[PDB]
RNA sequence: UGAGAGUUUGAUCCUGGCUCAGGACGAACGCUGGCGGCGUGCCUAAUACAUGCAAGUCGAACGCUUCUUGGAAAGAGGAGUGGCGGACGGGUGAGUAACACGUGGGUAACCUACCCAUCAGAGGGGGAUAACACUUGGAAACAGGUGCUAAUACCGCAUAACAGUUUAUGCCGCAUGGCAUAAGAGUGAAAGGCGCUUUCGGGUGUCGCUGAUGGAUGGACCCGCGGUGCAUUAGCUAGUUGGUGAGGUAACGGCUCACCAAGGCCACGAUGCAUAGCCGACCUGAGAGGGUGAUCGGCCACACUGGGACUGAGACACGGCCCAGACUCCUACGGGAGGCAGCAGUAGGGAAUCUUCGGCAAUGGACGAAAGUCUGACCGAGCAACGCCGCGUGAGUGAAGAAGGUUUUCGGAUCGUAAAACUCUGUUGUUAGAGAAGAACAAGGACGUUAGUAACUGAACGUCCCCUGACGGUAUCUAACCAGAAAGCCACGGCUAACUACGUGCCAGCAGCCGCGGUAAUACGUAGGUGGCAAGCGUUGUCCGGAUUUAUUGGGCGUAAAGCGAGCGCAGGCGGUUUCUUAAGUCUGAUGUGAAAGCCCCCGGCUCAACCGGGGAGGGUCAUUGG
């Protein structure tokens, strides 16, 4: 399974805005239901760890075992913190790289254009969106058949090219130049409240 | 039971079927409401029968899902 | 009746061998005495390695190869040595 | 029995067993021979011996004795008389 | 890499139990389900078993017989004598508390078919028998009698002692003794087949045959140490413990005998009773630990229940023999036949567990010189969300919030950018084209080299032609068409994330622990909404954690549970100061070993991942030797 609700409602009970700072939460920014205006007394520390745990985990549109095993992984690295290696794990998977890239909007769009098999990672296509992108590595964008109608646009409108992608907007090929940095990469949110989340699992 | 040996177990749900000579299944679960009550019998698994108004938690008691 | 013989090591439709030197009452993946070299059937031109000082040490002691065995340890040059070591002196 | 090859193994195996047999009471009857006559103190006792022992050696490449069997024995005969 | 919470009271602190929040599984069952990849699937009655299949092969060891092409040579069948195989491979865990297993050693007490090497032989004779032909008794299964015949079948005679044993010599070892050399005494084997040269040539290639010695491989025996409950189980032994001799075995030995003696084992747990195959490993834990021994590998034990031997290099034998017993079956009543804990399958027991499938193409195994024949091992296919992993059931833009549902103080709010509408997409679906790797080979032809030869045939490997796929038209790739076929289960009073209506009235019902329900119930039952997970979601059972709640790590005994009513003392536990020595504990170095697969670290291949492969570390309370 993936998702396919209104995608909307879900930003509205985080608190953040999880689409490219494109306003879902403009008019009424609490919660959905009936008791939305009407909030109530405060919130325990465990749904605090839960709040963030469930914002990282909608960021990047993945279910929970996945989500468990990559934490499981950036746990063996011991260079660093735990916390960064995570978020920064995450932001290697292909679907982080078309949306960085600026091939796609949103990254539901981004999912749909990797899994129906548009694109390629040094030539040779790749069809599944879990896949782990590492450093240096020239994803494309299927040129057989890159005439597409919304790739095409979403090419012109750059809403946000960051500091760790390269990109060249005729041959159509981005990669990474290095890793990213926290400083880099929504300081924002967590990493140490989710990880507190896994201690008692 | 099939090992012979005798014990009482609760029926719940809001109304029942069962007579007697009807062969039924016991799970674990002990009743608060008397001593010498430590089963449950599970409806709709063998002669006893799901409970025919019910539906939100329909997979106890044994309801199939019904287009209502 | 000491054996040189293959040994399937592969998941269900990708097979692998190891090349192995074993008594023949032995199940086929049960018990050998070591490990000489291995093989890969598939990787159009297939892959072998093996150590050719120990099977040039069995092979003098009265081991016998398999029919592939043998194909495989001709192709790497191990019998023209037994050869020129067992009839030449 | 139900398999073939096992059918002809009973013939085989019980032919074996006559002739085995046999032959091991002639062996057990040259030796139990010249027992008798040593403990008679009786002439025509060096040629009985050697009877005796060419009977063990015989035996022994008949494959009815194993080898270690027939050394104990001459060992032993030698050491009644010779 | 060590997280806690509720619950004894009118309120408190301490003690204390009970319960919950995490994992996992050969799981079962309730509701509900779209696919691929890799794995898994009688835990119960070691219950009883219809039907098919699971072990044969060799005509280049030997005589016969039937055909297809009266003397003809080949091809294809049939039984028989003889060799080798049937002790492997495959199944199960009933017995077993012991050298059964694990780890470390010993055998100067040992055996070993096929395979590799070395030395020496391979001479000359004899008497039979199945088959076949005729014949008797048989319900049958099957038994007898007469006559002829072959061999690599069988038996004696020769020759061989390098084997064993005894004597002298030399060297040596941990008692018994070991090695090498010399002699002396009695003794023991053997078989041919197919080719080449064939002047009688009498020579020779190859595969077999006999004796002796090594290697390899497989087995046998002995020893140190280690893993379970009960003392509401303290005595156990009479071939028992030791000696002398004799027999016996591959082999040492009370292994078994006759005699002689009175020994052996036990509080450091003998004996008995109950339960159990053992290990690599697997789950959980911060660790120390605790709980399991299913898939996969190693060792053991058993084969309808209980005794025995025979053949053989090897069995006291898994689809072998003989006897007894229970059970089932056929019979002319005199008698006969059988053993799924091999693969499928059936009835029964159970909460519960699969097809009476295809093929020897690949890897391994038996026989054969080889083509080959056999192989339910094995390689594939079928069934089941049983598990792990991967990808879907669309994407983008879209308002004063369309209709409807729920609520409302009747203004509105929420389901809700969610639908609509516009533009896109084709992973999947469908239809149509193309389309694999897994295969290396044996055999058969030509050609070369080396060691043997009088010489050639052949031997042993090199180079080249030629020859084979069950899965299966499978994976996969290309073209067109369509948002069309593909979302459910649990919870929402506190623990613990997520609230309002209506119905009912200590009823109907709910609960893991606190506890709810008697007119305005966020705790029962529905609806709207919300939360957690998602092709799954909950429930019951079992184990470890939380539990310092058996506390070595890591607790206590004035009043909470807990100092024997007091002394005297055998065994045990622990002990003042100091000089020299020893090296049992302790510390440390080097060498051997602790299989493979697993967990872990680095690297690599399947579009990724599960999964697969290569190189390492780790794991001993271990042994030997030096400080």
């Amino acid at each position: 399974s993936r998702y396919t609700g209104p995608s909307w409602k879900v930003s509205r009970r985080l608190g953040i805005s999880l689409s490219g700072t494109g306003k879902e939460l403009a008019r009424r920014p609490y919660k959905p239901g009936q008791h939305g205006p009407n909030s109530r007394g405060k919130v325990s520390e465990y749904g605090m760890q839960l709040t963030e745990k469930q914002k990282l985990r909608h960021m990047y549109g993945m279910n929970e075992r996945q989500f468990r095993t990559l934490f499981i992984k950036a746990s063996k690295i011991k260079e660093g913190k735990h916390g960064v290696n995570f978020m920064v794990l995450l932001e290697q998977r292909l679907d982080n790289v078309v949306y960085r890239l600026g091939l796609a909007t949103t990254r539901r769009q981004a999912r749909q254009l990797v899994n129906h098999g548009h694109i390629t990672v040094d030539g040779k296509r790749v069809d599944i969106p879990s896949y782990h992108v590492e450093v240096g590595q020239v994803i494309g964008v299927r040129e057989k058949s890159q005439n597409i109608s919304t790739i095409k646009e979403a090419v012109e409108a750059t809403v946000g090219r960051p500091a760790f992608v390269s990109f060249d907007t005729e041959k159509l090929e981005g990669s990474f130049t290095r890793l990213p940095e926290r400083d880099e990469l929504y300081p924002e949110i967590d990493e140490a409240l989710v990880v507190e989340y896994y201690n008692q699992k | 039971l099939s090992n012979l040996i005798e014990v009482t177990a609760y029926i719940p749900g809001i109304g029942h079927n069962l007579q007697e000579h009807s062969v039924v299944l016991l799970r674990g679960g002990r009743v608060k409401d008397l001593p010498g009550v430590r089963y449950h019998i599970v409806r709709g698994a063998l002669d006893t029968a799901g409970v025919n108004d019910r539906k939100q938690s329909r997979s106890k008691y044994g309801t199939k899902r019904p287009k209502a | 009746a000491v054996k040189i013989r293959l040994k399937r090591m592969g998941s269900k439709k990708s097979p692998f061998y190891r090349i192995v030197v074993a008594d023949s009452r032995s199940p086929r993946d049960g018990r050998f005495i070591e490990t000489v070299g291995t093989y890969n059937p598939l990787k159009d031109p297939a892959e072998v390695v093996l150590k050719e000082d120990l099977v040039l040490d069995w092979l003098s002691k009265g081991a016998q190869p398999s029919d592939t065995v043998r194909n495989i340890l001709s192709k790497e040059g191990v019998m023209k040595k037994h050869h020129e070591a067992k009839n030449v002196k | 029995p139900n398999i073939e090859s096992a059918i002809k193994r009973v013939r085989t195996s019980a032919n074996a067993n006559a002739k085995n047999s046999s032959q091991t009471n002639a062996m057990r009857t040259a030796i139990k021979k010249f027992e008798e006559a040593v403990a008679a103190g009786a002439d025509n006792v060096d040629a009985l011996y050697n009877e005796a022992v060419k009977a063990v050696d015989m035996a022994a490449t008949k494959g009815l004795i194993h080898k270690n069997k027939a050394n104990r024995d001459k060992i032993r005969l030698s050491k009644l008389a010779k």
